């Protein structure tokens, strides 16, 4: 009963169809995204390259 | 006495559109290219930040 009071948003938000890549690791589904396209089109150094 | 001979033909080759090299180039037929002096392409690259 607390769950409806715990999250006002993220219940009854209109769902959609998101295009992204996925991967299956054990019992868990993980998404994979590489953000170099948003850093190499603006020509700042990427924070994942350490 | 009329003499005849044997000639062998020139071995023809596959034309340019039927080779698979034309997947690397874009082919147009510009009819009068000996009138052209120059040709240019002008890019305009806007950059986000």
């Amino acid at each position: 009963g607390d769950k409806a009071a715990l999250a006002d948003g993220h219940d009854e938000i209109q769902r959609t169809r998101i295009a992204a890549s996925l991967v299956k690791i054990g019992d868990k589904f993980v998404a994979i995204e590489s953000l170099q396209r948003m850093y190499n089109e603006t020509q700042f150094p990427c924070p994942l390259n350490r | 006495e009329a003499l005849l001979g044997v000639y062998t033909n020139v071995v023809e080759f596959v034309k340019f559109l039927e080779t698979a090299l034309a997947a690397a180039c874009v082919n147009t037929e510009f009819k009068d290219l000996r009138r052209m002096i120059d040709g240019k392409i002008q890019f305009k690259i806007s950059m986000p930040t």
